[PDB]
């Protein structure tokens, strides 16, 4: 994919739409989340055209995938990230001086500094982004004011050139935001309150994931395929308030009401839906029909074909025919089926295209049950076993991946180690006894310890090792998301531990499935030593380091590091990961 | 409420 831009040049035509970007870099963000845009046209500040031209970012289509190139001045153009492989981002950490983005400016405010603001703009519900005016602002009593705005699309209906002020976006979109998420779904409950948009969705997890990538939807209503009105079913619809919150919770039957989730973005699907709609039939406008084996092979065609947004397959009908049906390659002006026709004979779903547009570590992983305790290949794949060479190479600790080149381990587990050099990080691993000195391993170039850390037990006990090499993600070795600021209140109850017990260790992975249990009844156990709202513990056979992976909602989140365990009786202890979401981002990117 | 913009000068 043609990644990086091409000043000075300009597509010709195929506009779907035309909106406001403090620039290109920008502009190609909001063209790859657009459903259809696959090229645009940006529009820099420059004496070339009037004021009122400026900033203007062109969306564009094109069903050969392209456009006709043409020079012109202060034109940026590029292509959409549809194609490309590597992860997309929405996050937008810049800030734009002299740059005032019109919006609905809905709270005045005094604020520090440009920095608070945003922190504002982030932890408010409505906040697409800012204007701040400096101490150096001309008009007394507008210093310091923190202006906070929305728009429709999340995009500035305008933008201005104003000396002495700055703007910026929410960073609700990298994982910021300190707003509560609500995870909890209504069923039989229809809201009522501005009706913002709409589309057909089928079922309310799509609607929901939708909702949340909505820039002006703070919650939704949607009505099942078993609604009394024909013409409603699978209508899913996005709502807003002032209040923020639903005004008034209406009992009834077959809707199912919920809230945007753009506070926990990260850690939860957005983007991406891979199930398959059964015996559904999802209409739009075909782009294809080609012949193939499967559903499966349907999704595959679909998703490699860039403007297919979502598909139906009909297969051989029955059991009888050949095992060829036709796979039906559709697309619509806003990503979803125009209609959602039950009892067809269908299959359908969505492309997969999407997909890289969420966070890896919101993969599913391929179960089994029941235990307990030998775990195999590919079950807790965020797992690695941290090695020392010296005295001889043998198990320090464990870890988690939790980036690409990163791993998250307790602090007191570099007690006398002098140096990243002596560091072995194993991935994939099960049996202990498979590592040799042929096993491929990764190397340490670095180790943040948090700079407030002492004692164990006094807390602060964390650790980021930065890879030398990056982790290629696989069946065997993905990441593991971090806890959401929002979900603080959030009660986990599938929780484990993995391990090798370090102490004496154990030759394969250890499973065990444990309790929370609450700080207070901790506070109780651990009589001298304080436990902080910094911590957390359970109980009721890992090691120092290692996860407690709690699984919530399908996705697995890391919700403590192991650090001073009396336990497995008595309660073990933990870094409270979530307290500190802030500072790994900020240590990482 | 809705607040006006900042001041051109
Ligand atoms: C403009 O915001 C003021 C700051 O409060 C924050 O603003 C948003 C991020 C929103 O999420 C809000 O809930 C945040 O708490 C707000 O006033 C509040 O704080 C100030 C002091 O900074 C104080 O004057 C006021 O009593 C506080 N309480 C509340 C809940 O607003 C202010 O009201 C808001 N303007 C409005 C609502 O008109
Ligand atoms: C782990 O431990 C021993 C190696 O000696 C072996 O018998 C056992 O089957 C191993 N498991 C796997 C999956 O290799
Ligand atoms: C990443 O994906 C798989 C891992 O098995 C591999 O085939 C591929 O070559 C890897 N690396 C890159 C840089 O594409
Ligand atoms: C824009 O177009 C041409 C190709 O026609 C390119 O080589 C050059 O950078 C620009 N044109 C001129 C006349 O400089």
């Amino acid at each position: 994919c043609v990644t990086q831009l091409l000043k000075d040049t300009c597509f010709e035509g195929g506009d779907i739409t035309t909106v406001f970007t403090p620039s290109a870099k920008y502009c190609q963000v909001v063209c790859t989340y657009h459903p259809r845009c696959l090229l645009f046209t940006f529009t820099a500040e420059s004496p070339s055209e009037d004021p009122t031209r400026w900033f203007t970012c062109v969306l564009k289509d094109s069903v050969t995938e392209t456009l006709p190139r043409v020079n012109r001045t202060a034109a940026i153009s590029g292509y959409s990230f549809k194609q490309c492989s590597h992860q997309i981002s929405a996050c937008n950490k810049d800030i734009y001086v002299d740059l005032d983005m019109k919006g609905i400016n809905y709270n005045s405010s005094v604020a520090k500094s440009a920095q608070e603001c945003q922190e504002r703009c982030t932890d408010d519900v409505h906040c697409h982004f800012f204007t701040y005016a400096t101490r150096q602002f001309p008009s007394l009593e507008h210093r310091n004011i923190c202006l906070l705005k929305h728009t429709q699309t999340g995009t500035p209906t305008r933008i201005t050139k104003l000396d002495k002020v700055v703007s910026g976006f929410s960073l609700k979109s990298c994982a910021l935001s300190n707003l509560a998420c609500i995870r909890d779904i209504f069923p039989n409950t229809v809201f009522a309150d501005s009706n913002i948009d709409s589309v057909m969705a089928p079922d309310a997890f799509v609607c929901g994931r939708i909702c949340t990538h909505h820039p002006g939807c703070l919650f939704f209503t949607f009505f099942s395929q078993e609604w009394p009105k024909e013409s409603q079913r699978n209508l899913c619809l996005l709502k807003t308030s002032e209040s923020g919150l639903p005004s008034t919770r209406i009992k009834k039957s077959k809707a199912l009401s919920g809230f945007s989730l753009q506070s926990c973005r990260h850690s939860i699907p957005v983007f991406c839906h891979s199930s398959f709609y059964h015996d559904t039939d999802f209409l739009g406008e075909e782009l294809d029909i080609v012949a193939a084996k499967s559903h499966e092979a349907c999704q595959k065609l679909c998703t490699n074909a860039v403007r297919c947004q979502f598909f139906t397959y009909t297969p051989a009908q029955a059991s009888c025919n050949e095992g060829k049906g036709k796979c039906y390659l559709k697309l619509s002006s806003n990503g979803s089926p125009t209609k959602i026709l039950h009892g067809r004979g269908g299959i359908s779903g969505y492309t997969l295209r999407l997909c890289k547009m969420d966070n890896e570590c919101t993969t599913k992983i391929k179960p089994r049950i029941v235990g307990g305790t030998a775990s195999v290949r590919g079950e807790w794949p965020w797992q690695v076993t941290l090695h020392t060479t010296s005295p001889t190479q043998r198990h320090l600790c464990g870890g988690s991946i939790i980036g690409n080149q990163w791993i998250l381990t307790a602090a007191h587990c570099f007690y006398g180690v002098e140096s990243p050099k002596i560091l072995r990080v194993y991935s994939g691993i099960l049996n202990q006894s498979e590592i040799k000195e042929d096993t491929s391993f990764f190397g340490v170039q670095e180790i943040i310890i948090h700079d407030q850390y002492k004692m164990a037990e006094s807390g602060y006990d964390i650790a980021l090792l930065k890879l030398e090499t990056t982790v290629n993600y696989t069946d065997s070795q993905r990441p593991i998301c971090l806890p959401s600021k929002g979900d603080r209140n959030v009660i986990y109850t599938d929780c484990w531990v993995t391990g090798w017990g370090y102490d004496k260790i154990q030759n394969t992975l250890q499973k065990a499935k444990i309790p929370l249990v609450t700080n207070e009844e901790c506070q109780k156990r651990y009589r001298g030593h304080k436990i902080t709202h910094k911590m957390i513990c359970a109980g009721y056979k890992g090691d120092s380091g290692g996860p407690l992976s709690c699984k919530h909602n399908e996705v697995w989140h890391l919700v403590g590091i192991t650090s001073w365990g009396e336990g497995c009786e008595r309660p073990g202890v933990y870094t409270n990961v979530v307290e500190y979401v802030d500072w790994i981002l900020e240590k990482t990117q | 409420h809705i607040y006006p913009d900042f001041p051109t000068d």
